[PDB]
């Protein structure tokens, strides 16, 4: 219960909350990569059609 | 059009011997969302 | 060795033209798995948005000179059949099929 472990647990809350924010940032950005790519695929089918 | 219409970009997959052995299609539908 | 030189010309000529890898086709299939109402991407793999490139003008001409080198290999030994170790009958069909 020293503030060496209190600042350790403060780093536990800070870094884990930032990594769950970054993991959702990977999720949304990689989703948008598919969002434009399926519009490229639909643009391909529409334009050769 | 009067009534129900679908929108592009919404999750609408499908629903309901050899034709109901295709229960696995729902399985990779839920797998694709995870 | 002339067939090997024209081979190395053919391999680099395709490398200059280049292809796209398409490593994400399974996952665009997973996006169309739930958005589109079609049952098509269920049992079928999602194809390429743009296909592979074309055999070009001189890149096809390099195939023609590879054909001329392999056929001249076939017929120089045919007119020099005095030595029996010149293009055994198994290779007689083999170089003649794949040259032409």
């Amino acid at each position: 219960s020293s503030p060496s472990e209190e600042a350790l647990l403060e780093r536990r809350r800070r870094i884990d909350r930032e990594l769950v924010e970054k993991h959702r940032q990977l999720g949304q950005l990689h989703s948008n990569f598919l969002s434009v790519q399926k519009r490229i695929d639909e643009a391909s089918k529409n334009l050769v059609g | 059009a009067v009534g129900n219409f679908s929108l592009p970009g919404f999750p609408l997959m499908r629903g309901g011997t050899r034709q109901e052995e295709a229960k696995k299609d729902r399985s990779k539908f839920l797998d694709a969302a995870r | 060795e002339c067939a090997w030189v024209l081979r190395s010309a053919l391999t680099v000529a395709a490398a200059m033209i280049g292809n796209r890898n398409y490593t994400d086709r399974n996952e665009v299939r997973k996006l169309l798995m739930l958005t589109s109402l079609s049952l098509k991407p269920f049992r079928q793999q999602l194809e390429a948005t743009t296909p592979r490139q074309v055999t070009n003008l001189r890149m096809a001409g390099l195939l023609r000179l590879l054909a001329r080198a392999k056929l001249l290999w076939l017929l120089d030994l045919d007119q020099k059949r005095k030595c029996p170790t010149f293009s055994s009958p198994g290779n007689r069909s083999d170089v003649a099929t794949e040259a032409c």
